[PDB]
């Protein structure tokens, strides 16, 4: 039921850029959000749990912020191994819903 | 079924009218009056029983109105 | 190490039922929940349901009302998902992650947060194709 | 304002104790408060929202049957078995019919028989519960003193829309300038959740208490279904025909949606489409008001030449409103409003706008006030006495006191000991009345409840007769107390 | 009027969710933890007797 809109749907940027993603929820999900990368046809990897925390083993160029319903994911320096489909995901209330996705293209 | 136990004196009221808005009360009264009107013989039998047992007048009236209301 | 292994890809008939395994390694198998997530190729991710290894309660989403069954084997530390009434929309890649565990049972949300949904321990992926 | 013509409105006098006033407010009515300063605020309650429910139960309302297996063994050897009795998804029943050599078996007895049917379900009751958190009350608090666009229109941004939750506190709200108002809600003494069940049918929902909802027929199913359909009931639904001797058969009992609605009469309804939009129910604020100017004293008595642009407009026992249009060079000033008597001046009314004020220029400011029960001259001009208006509040003093007594009886009715908290600054008497009525209504709690309109008025008249029979002056605490509370409760309930 | 059964509760090094148990009386109660801007009150109603 709880919807999750992910914006924008696709981006292109050059190597070293700073890119931000925005996810909006129809309900209050106060901290329950997760950010994932997915390399296409590969085994994917968690980036951010609790919408603010790095996983150990993830490099420090990734970050996330936001509290109420609007959440911002941020890559400080875009690197050529970071071309992936990026997802944001609610954890609250359990008809567990993903974002639509965000594809990246290297310039 | 859920034809009965019609959630009546449970509490939980408010300022506003609840579901049937004073139509269920008149529903109850009109259907028991209609059932009395269709079956007069049981009413006469209840009146005879009220006159026989009890025999103080208030007790008679009480058990007569009860035996009119004992119908399911 | 911290690892899960799934079964190989399968192709089944419409209206049949398919069974996908999810074997665990590297930890105590009753210290995490197991959760199943699908992904159609022309779509993002979609959650299917939840099993607990300790004990064995399950639940699922409303889109899979009465179509999905989840069992396990504690001795082999393995979780089985069985999807029934297969149609062409079920052709997807299947995933089985783990959750941080409200000790006893189910898909709790108040104990902090599950913590991934589902890409830390998850496995290698099970492609299921419904065709004639 | 936002509170005119919404009658059953809760006037509140007194602020003493420093600033705290106890207000009990609900979705239906709204509350207007007053003090010797600190201008009159209006407390309208709007939607309640319980954010995170949890699903506890599924009742099936319509069902269908299929695959219809049946079996019978023999006359008194064997009681019949069937392999599709193994699933609890099938409904099964044993019976005894008859058997003989016409049927083929032998021994000519009354042999047993089974019947079985697969149970598939149509649209359901999706009953949910909520904890006494994850729920917010939204209160619009709005001030008086001018600003045309409509002494009604609760839609619109003049009163602030402050939220409150039991995870929150003293409820600081800000207004234009003066209105720093602190509200300390006690939402846990409200509807008393963990005794509530929200009940969703196809489009609607209802608020019914928990024991009734558990006790109800129309098959059980717990919240963890998904791939279940494990309905542990069905003696209340699907019925099995058995004619005189031979073969028995299965019968769907049909949709009980109408019977469901007839069951949940006497229960409040609720729209529940977007998460939740919970309605009618009350809550209890304590109100602190220090932090309040009068929107400027800081002015002058104005020049003159006002102009009415609206009628006399009496609302609901005295509250009369007048919309004046200042004409002149005001540089916004006060409005010299008075409610006077006739000549040899005996000025006696009250103004509930306190310190009304003109805005920047021509803008039709409006003023509400309460005259006495008879003739009155409402005057607004000063130097050429500019404008008087005659008004006759029909009224009474005794009728006003009796209607206030009826309001107090309705507060001894529907809203409970919170209505003993509905006043303020009572100290000894109000607190001891609340505790006494607490234990008294607890003894008349469950404790003689659960009864309908008719049976309550009948038990009232029989207990008032047995009090009228007058033994040893127990007839008071009998007859007069019990007859008053039973009749004035019975004719007012089932609203 | 209550009692605290944690006696002298204490914060650890930094952000770490410390937890406190206590016993209110049988009715209304305001459990308070902040000080200088009165930081946080909570209402609670132990039903009891
Ligand atoms: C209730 O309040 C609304 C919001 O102020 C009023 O709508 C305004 O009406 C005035 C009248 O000229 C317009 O100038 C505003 O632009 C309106 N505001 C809007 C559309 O947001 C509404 O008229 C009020 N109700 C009544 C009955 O007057
Ligand atoms: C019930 O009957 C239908 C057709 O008559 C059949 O397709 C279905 O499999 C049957 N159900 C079971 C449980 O065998």
């Amino acid at each position: 039921d709880i919807q999750l809109t992910q914006s924008p749907s696709s981006l292109s940027a050059s190597v070293g850029d700073r890119v931000t993603f925005t996810c909006q929820a129809s309900q209050d999900i106060r901290k329950y959000l997760n950010w994932y990368q997915q390399k296409p046809g590969k085994a994917p990897k968690l980036l951010i749990y609790d919408a603010s925390n790095l996983k150990t083993g993830v490099p420090s160029r990734f970050s996330g912020s936001g509290s109420g319903t609007d959440f911002t994911f941020t890559i400080s320096s875009l690197q050529p191994e970071d071309v992936a489909t990026y997802y944001c995901q609610q954890f609250d209330d359990l008809p567990i819903t993903f974002g639509q996705g965000t594809r990246l293209q290297i310039k | 079924s859920v034809a009965l136990v019609p959630h009546v004196g449970m509490g939980l009221e408010t300022r506003t009218e609840t579901w049937m808005s004073s139509e269920g009360a008149w529903k109850h009264a009109q259907r028991i009056e209609t059932w009395i009107l269709r079956h007069p013989g049981f009413t006469i039998m209840a009146a005879i029983l009220a006159y026989t047992i009890g025999t103080t007048y208030f007790q008679r009236v009480l058990i007569f109105i009860l035996l009119t209301a004992v119908t399911p | 190490e911290v690892q899960l292994v799934q079964s190989g890809p399968d192709v089944e008939k419409p209206g049949a039922s398919v069974k996908v395994s999810c074997k665990a390694s590297g930890y105590t198998f009753t210290s995490n929940y197991i959760h199943w997530v699908r992904q159609a190729p022309g779509q993002g991710l979609e959650w299917m349901g939840v099993i607990n290894p300790r004990g064995g309660s399950t639940a699922s989403a409303q889109k899979f009302q009465g179509r999905i069954t989840m069992t396990r084997d504690t001795s082999t530390s393995t979780v089985y998902m069985e999807l029934s009434s297969l149609r062409s929309d079920d052709t997807a890649v299947y995933y089985c992650a783990r959750g941080g565990r409200a000790l006893f049972y189910d898909s709790y949300t108040t104990p902090r947060d599950g913590g991934s949904w589902w890409f830390d321990p998850w496995g290698q992926g099970s492609l299921v194709t419904v065709s004639s | 304002m936002r509170c005119i013509g919404i009658s059953n409105r809760d006037f509140v006098e007194g602020v003493s104790g420093g600033s705290w006033v106890d207000i009990v407010l609900e979705h239906g009515s709204c509350v207007t408060t007053m003090a010797k300063n600190k201008p009159t605020l209006d407390f309208e309650l709007i939607k309640t929202e319980a954010k995170h429910p949890a699903t506890l139960r599924k009742y099936c309302v319509e069902a269908k049957l299929t695959n219809t297996t049946t079996a019978s063994r023999c006359p008194t050897q064997g009681e019949p078995s069937l392999n599709e009795e193994q699933d609890k998804r099938f409904v099964c029943k044993h019976s005894m019919v008859d058997r003989g050599w016409g049927n083929g078996c032998g021994l000519f007895g009354k042999g047993g028989i089974v019947t079985c049917a697969m149970f598939t379900c149509k649209k359901n009751m999706e009953g949910k519960v909520v904890q006494p958190e994850n729920l917010e009350y939204t209160i619009v608090i709005t001030p008086h003193s001018g600003e045309e666009n409509a002494v009604g229109n609760d839609t619109g941004k003049h009163g602030k829309e402050i939220k409150v939750t039991p995870q929150s506190s003293i409820t600081e709200a800000e207004l234009t300038g003066y209105g720093t108002v602190t509200m300390e809600c006690s939402p846990r003494t409200g509807l008393d959740f963990n005794e509530m069940v929200l009940l969703q049918m196809e489009n609607k929902a209802w608020l019914v208490h928990r024991q009734w909802f558990l006790d109800l027929p129309l098959p059980w199913l717990p919240g963890a279904d998904t791939q279940g359909s494990n309905w542990i009931q069905k003696e209340t639904l699907v019925t099995f025909k058995n004619p005189h001797a031979k073969k028995q058969d299965v019968v769907v009992l049909g949709s009980q949606e109408g019977a469901m609605h007839t069951a949940l009469t006497g229960a409040t309804e609720i729209q529940m489409s977007s998460g939740n939009l919970l309605f009618t129910g009350h809550l209890k604020c304590r109100l602190r008001m220090d932090k309040l100017q009068l929107k400027g004293m800081s002015y002058s008595m104005c020049t003159g030449k006002f102009k009415v642009v609206k009628e006399i407009a009496e609302t609901q026992h005295g509250t009369i409103v007048i919309r004046v249009q200042y004409e002149g060079d005001g540089s916004p000033c006060k409005i010299p409003f008075e409610i006077m008597d006739l000549e040899k001046r005996h000025v006696l009314g009250r103004l509930i706008t306190v310190n009304p004020i003109v805005t920047e220029k021509d803008s039709p400011v409006n003023i509400e006030a309460e005259p006495p029960f008879g003739d009155s001259y409402i005057i607004i001009g000063v130097e050429p006495g500019q404008l008087k208006l005659s008004w006759f509040k029909k009224g009474s003093s005794i009728g006003q006191m009796f209607e206030t007594t009826m309001r107090g009886a309705k507060r001894m009715a529907i809203l409970g000991d919170t209505a003993w908290d509905f006043g303020s600054l009572g100290g000894v008497f109000t607190s001891i009345g609340k505790a006494l009525h607490q234990v008294f209504g607890a003894i008349y709690g469950a404790a003689f409840s659960g009864v309908s309109w008719t049976m309550k008025i009948l038990i009232g008249v029989v207990i008032t007769w047995i009090g009228m029979n007058s033994r040893s002056t127990s007839l008071s605490v009998s007859l007069v107390l019990v007859g008053v509370v039973t009749l004035y409760l019975g004719v007012m309930v089932q609203a």
